[PDB]
RNA sequence: GGAUUUUUGGAGCAGGGAGAUGGAAUAGGAGCUUGCUCCGUCCACUCCACGCAUCGACCUGGUAUUGCAGUACCUCCAGGAACGGUGC
C-alpha cells in the first residue's frame, strides 16, 4: 500500500537533499517537489552529471526512475517510520 | 493515479536530460498523469554542440531523467 | 583487568568527527589487547581513550582501519606487524604517550599509508633531530604535529646522518 | 479462476507461446534465448504467461573470449528461469 | 497459475542462482514471496570475475534473477 | 563451529552433494543417478563411469 | 512474509545496480521495497585499469539514504545494531 | 489510421523483419501477436544487421527485445 | 489554469497529417528513425510506414516500410516533413 | 496489478596502432623434453595523437583573512598530473 519509503522522501523534499540518478547524474540542492512517484524537483542545486564539473543550476526535474539513491535530512534518523 | 506538478512550470522553459545523453530546450507545454512532457519551441542538444530545432517534441518521461529551469515562473 | 570482547562489541562504533566508522572504548584502563577482529568489516577506527596499554601491539587483521586511538595510554614501544594489519592506516593517533628512543621507530616506515600521525607529549619529542628523523623515515607523511611536512626537513632528514 | 485459467490455456496454446505450448505437450527441448546471450537449451516443464518456463535437461553455453571465444559449456539438467531475462522461447532447434 | 508459485515450492531447499550482475551463488535461501523475492542464506555468491563471498542472511531480489536451479530430489510435477 | 555442516553432524554424514554437482555439470547425463553417484563414489580403482584422462580426474581430486 | 524485518535496524551491505556495496543500518521494506538506509555509507570499485596497479575503494558517505526500488541487488547483513 | 492490432495482424504471417534490442532482425511469418505484443514466428531465419544466418523457424520472442517490426 | 495538449494529441495531428518524421531512440543517440505514423491506439506504441534507420556517424539509411517499432523505446520526434 | 517513474530488466561486450624493446620460475602448441623458430591473453619504459577536454580533491612554495556557527565544497598565482566519472 502506502510507503513508508514515501514518507522518508516527504520527510526528505523540501530542504537540501542530495539525489543520485543513473548515468551519474547527482543534484545536491532543494528536492522541492517530489511525489509518491519519486519524479523529484530539486531548487539550487549542485549537480554533477558525473562529470565531476559538479555546476549549480535552479529548479531541475530530476526524475527518480533513475534515482539510484536520495541521502536525506540526517536530523529526522528518529522517525516515525522506524522510531 | 496521480498527475505530475509541474503545473507553474507549464509555459516556461526547461532544458532536459533524456537518455542517449540529449537534451531538449523547450516550452512546458503538454503532459500527461504518465508525465509525458511535451516541450514546443524545443530543440535537441547532442553529444557535440550540434542543435536543431525540432518544432513541437513530445518527450516521454519514458527516459528524461532530468530538466532544469531557466526562469522562476 | 580483563580486556574482552564484551567490551569490544559494546564499544561505540558509528560517525566520528570526520564522519567515518569510530569505534570508543573510553573509560576502561584496559591494558589487554585482544579479541578486536568482532568488529566484523564494519569498522576503520579503533579507540581505546583511558587505556594502559604496556607497548602498541595487539591489534587484528584490519585492511580498511582508517583512525585509531592509542593516546592516554601506556605505549612504551612499537610493535612489527602493523602495516599489513592496517595498510589503510592513516591515523594512529598515539599522542600522550610514552615513546622514548629512535629505536622506538623501527616500524614506522615500513608502512606505504601513513599521513596523519600523531606520537605527541613523549620523550621523543624535545630530542634534538627527532622531526628530522621522522620526516626521514616517513616518506608519505602530510599530517605530522599538526602543520605540514616540508621539502627542506625532508631533504635535511635525507642528508643528515649518512 | 476457473473460465480464466480456460482461457488461459487457449491463450498459452492458441496465441504466441504456442512453442512453449508444444514444449510442454509434446515435452520438446526449446531454445530459450536470453536477452543477455547465454543460450540454454532444454525441456519446458512448468510455463506461463510471462514467459516463465522451468527447463529440464538444461544446458547454459556462452562466447567466453579468454583470443577466439570458446562455448562455455555445462548441463544443469533441472532448472528455472523466468521470462525477463528471456529475449525468445522457440520451440525447434536443429540440435 | 505461474511459476512464480513453482519457486514458490522452495524452503528448505538447496538451490543455485544466476542473478543479475553476472552473479551465479549457491544458496538455501530464507523464503521467497509471489514477486520471485528469495532472500539466500549461506550462499557462496560470485559475480562476474568474482570471489566465492559468502552471506548467511542476504535477500535476492526478483526481476534482478536470472536463472534458478532447483534440487536434484526435487519432483518437477509436484513441485508446479 | 567452522568443521560441521548442517547435515554432516560433526562426524555423521559428508559433503558428497558438491563433488556430486561438479560431476553432473561435467557428464550431462539424464540418468546420472544415485546408483551411478554411489557406486562411482565407493569404490576405490576400477574402470571409472568417467573420463579420468579429461578434467574429472581433476575434479575427482578436489 | 517480511523476511528482512528481522534483520532490519543494523548496518547491512545493499547492493547497487551497478555492483556497488553500502552499509546502511537499514530501516524499512515497501510493496517496491525502496530502501531507506541510516548511517549509511557506499564504496564501489576505484579500477587501475591495469594490473601493476590493484583495485581498491574510495570512502563515500550519504548517512541517511532513500534508495529507489530500482537500486537493490542483494541485501546482506555487514553490521550488527548499534 | 492502421492501429497496432489491425496492423500487427495483417503481418502477423506476413514474412516480417523483426529487430531486436540486439541485432537480430527475424525474417518471418508471425503467428500470433496478442496484447502481451509476445512475438512469433514461423519459419523465420535469423539477421544480425540484415545478414540471414539462422534456421531455427517457428521462434517465440518476448516484446522485451523487439525494436522494429515490419512486414518486407 | 491552462489546459492539457496531450502528447497523443501531438501523435494523432502528426498522423492526420501523414506527416514524416524522425524519431529518437534509447542508449543510442546515434541512430534516428525517418518515417510517418499510419496509425495509434492508447499505449503510443509507435508505429511507421516507409520508415529507415538513419545514422549519425556511419550517414546511412536502411529502409524498412510500414514498420511496427518498440513503444518504449520512443523518446520524441522531429517533423521534417 | 510483466507497457513512459522503481520488481519479469538495454543487457551483454570490447579497450587506439608499433619498434632486432622484455618478464610467465610452478601453466600454453607444433616442430616429437634441453637448445632454438613462429604463434592466437598483460604490464614497465619510449613514438604517435603522455587515448583526447572539463572540473573536483590533493603535493609544492609564495600569498588574504583573527574570525562565532552548524557545511554539497570556500583564497589567489604557478607546476605536475599520483586519483574519479562526463562528451568522442
Amino acid at each position: 500500500s502506502i510507503g513508508v519509503p514515501i514518507k522518508v522522501l516527504h520527510e526528505a523534499e523540501g530542504h537540501i537533499v542530495t539525489c543520485e540518478t543513473n548515468t551519474g547524474e547527482v543534484y545536491r540542492g532543494k528536492l522541492i517537489e517530489a511525489e509518491d512517484n519519486m519524479n523529484c524537483q530539486m531548487s539550487n542545486i549542485t549537480v554533477t552529471y558525473r562529470d565531476g564539473r559538479v555546476a549549480q543550476l535552479e529548479q531541475v526535474y530530476i526524475r527518480g526512475s533513475k534515482i539510484r539513491f536520495l541521502i536525506l535530512p540526517d536530523m529526522l534518523k528518529n522517525a516515525p517510520m522506524l522510531k | 493515479a496521480h498527475p505530475p506538478e509541474l503545473k507553474k512550470f507549464m509555459d516556461k522553459k526547461l532544458s532536459l536530460k533524456l537518455n542517449g545523453g540529449r537534451h531538449v530546450q523547450g516550452i512546458l507545454r503538454g503532459f500527461d498523469p504518465f508525465m509525458n512532457l511535451v516541450i514546443d519551441e524545443c530543440v535537441e542538444m547532442a553529444t557535440s554542440g550540434q542543435q536543431n530545432n525540432i518544432g513541437m517534441v513530445v518527450i516521454r518521461g519514458n527516459s528524461i531523467i532530468m530538466l532544469e529551469a531557466l526562469e522562476r515562473v | 583487568v580483563k580486556l574482552t570482547a564484551e567490551l569490544i562489541e559494546q564499544a561505540a562504533q558509528y560517525t566520528n568527527a570526520v564522519r567515518d566508522r569510530e569505534l570508543d572504548l573510553r573509560g576502561y584502563k584496559i591494558p589487554v589487547i585482544e579479541n578486536l577482529g568482532a568488529t566484523l568489516d564494519q569498522f576503520d577506527a579503533i579507540d581505546f581513550s583511558d587505556n594502559e596499554i604496556r607497548k602498541l601491539d595487539g591489534f587484528p587483521l584490519l585492511r580498511r582501519l582508517k583512525t585509531l586511538l592509542v593516546n592516554n595510554n601506556r605505549i612504551c614501544r612499537i610493535g612489527e606487524g602493523l602495516d599489513q594489519a592496517l595498510p589503510c592506516l592513516t591515523e594512529l593517533i598515539l599522542t600522550n604517550n610514552s615513546l622514548v628512543e629512535l629505536g622506538d621507530l623501527d616500524p614506522l616506515a615500513s608502512l606505504k599509508s601513513l599521513t596523519y600521525l600523531s606520537i605527541l607529549r613523549n620523550p621523543v619529542t624535545n630530542k634534538k633531530h627527532y622531526r628530522l628523523y621522522v620526516i626521514y623515515k616517513v616518506p608519505q607523511v602530510r599530517v605530522l604535529d599538526f602543520q605540514k611536512v616540508k621539502l627542506k626537513e625532508r631533504q635535511e632528514a635525507e642528508k643528515m646522518f649518512k | 479462476p476457473e473460465e480464466l485459467q480456460k482461457r488461459e490455456e487457449e491463450e498459452f496454446n492458441t496465441g504466441p507461446l504456442s512453442v512453449l505450448t508444444q514444449s510442454v505437450k509434446n515435452n520438446t527441448q526449446v531454445l530459450i534465448n536470453c536477452r543477455n546471450n547465454k543460450k540454454l537449451l532444454g525441456r519446458v516443464k512448468a510455463f506461463d504467461r510471462h514467459c516463465n518456463m522451468v527447463l529440464e535437461n538444461v544446458k547454459e553455453m556462452w562466447t567466453e573470449v579468454p583470443s577466439k571465444p570458446v562455448n562455455k559449456d555445462r548441463y544443469i539438467s533441472k532448472m528455472f528461469l523466468r521470462g525477463d531475462s528471456v529475449i525468445v522461447v522457440l520451440r525447434n532447434p536443429l540440435i | 497459475m505461474k511459476l512464480v508459485r513453482f519457486l514458490m515450492k522452495l524452503s528448505h531447499e538447496t538451490v543455485t542462482i544466476e542473478l543479475k550482475n553476472g552473479t551465479q551463488v549457491h544458496g538455501t535461501i530464507t523464503g521467497v514471496d509471489v514477486s520471485m523475492n528469495t532472500h539466500l542464506k549461506a550462499v557462496k555468491m560470485t559475480l562476474k570475475n568474482r570471489e566465492p563471498v559468502q552471506l548467511e542472511t542476504l535477500s535476492i531480489r526478483g526481476n534482478n534473477i536470472r536463472y534458478f536451479i532447483l534440487p536434484d530430489s526435487l519432483p518437477l510435477d509436484t513441485l508446479l | 563451529l567452522v568443521e560441521f555442516t548442517d547435515e554432516e553432524g560433526y562426524g555423521r554424514y559428508l559433503d558428497l552433494h558438491d563433488c556430486y554437482l561438479k560431476y553432473i555439470n561435467l557428464k550431462a547425463s539424464e540418468k546420472l543417478d544415485y546408483i551411478t553417484y554411489l557406486s562411482i563414489f565407493d569404490q576405490l580403482f576400477d574402470i571409472p563411469k568417467e573420463r579420468k584422462n579429461a578434467e574429472y580426474k581433476r575434479y575427482l581430486e578436489m | 512474509s517480511s523476511k528482512m524485518l528481522q534483520h532490519i535496524d543494523y548496518r547491512m551491505r545493499c547492493i547497487l545496480q551497478d555492483g556497488r556495496i553500502f552499509i546502511g543500518t537499514f530501516k524499512a521494506f515497501d510493496k517496491h521495497m525502496n530502501l531507506i538506509l541510516c548511517d549509511c555509507d557506499e564504496f564501489r570499485k576505484i579500477k587501475p585499469k591495469n594490473s601493476k596497479q590493484a583495485e581498491r575503494e574510495e570512502k563515500r558517505v550519504l548517512g541517511l539514504v532513500l534508495l529507489r526500488g530500482e537500486n537493490l541487488v542483494s541485501m546482506t547483513v555487514e553490521g550488527p545494531p548499534p | 489510421p492502421l492501429n497496432p492490432k489491425p496492423f500487427l495482424n495483417g503481418l502477423t504471417g506476413k514474412p516480417v523483419m523483426v529487430k531486436l534490442k540486439w541485432g537480430m532482425e527475424y525474417k518471418g511469418y508471425l503467428v500470433s501477436v496478442d496484447g502481451y505484443m509476445n512475438m512469433q514466428l514461423a519459419n523465420t531465419e535469423e539477421y544480425i544487421d540484415g545478414a540471414l544466418s539462422g534456421h531455427l523457424g517457428e521462434v517465440l520472442i518476448r516484446c522485451n527485445n523487439v525494436l522494429y517490426i515490419r512486414g518486407v | 489554469q491552462k489546459v492539457m495538449v496531450q502528447p497523443i494529441n501531438l501523435i494523432f495531428r502528426y498522423l492526420q497529417n501523414r506527416s514524416r518524421i524522425q524519431v529518437w531512440l534509447y542508449e543510442q543517440v546515434n541512430m534516428r528513425i525517418e518515417g510517418c505514423i499510419i496509425g495509434f491506439d492508447e499505449y503510443m506504441n509507435l508505429v511507421l510506414d516507409d520508415a529507415e534507420e538513419i545514422h549519425s556517424k556511419t550517414k546511412s539509411r536502411k529502409q524498412l516500410g510500414r514498420i511496427m517499432l518498440k513503444g518504449d523505446n520512443i523518446t520524441l520526434l522531429q517533423s521534417v516533413s
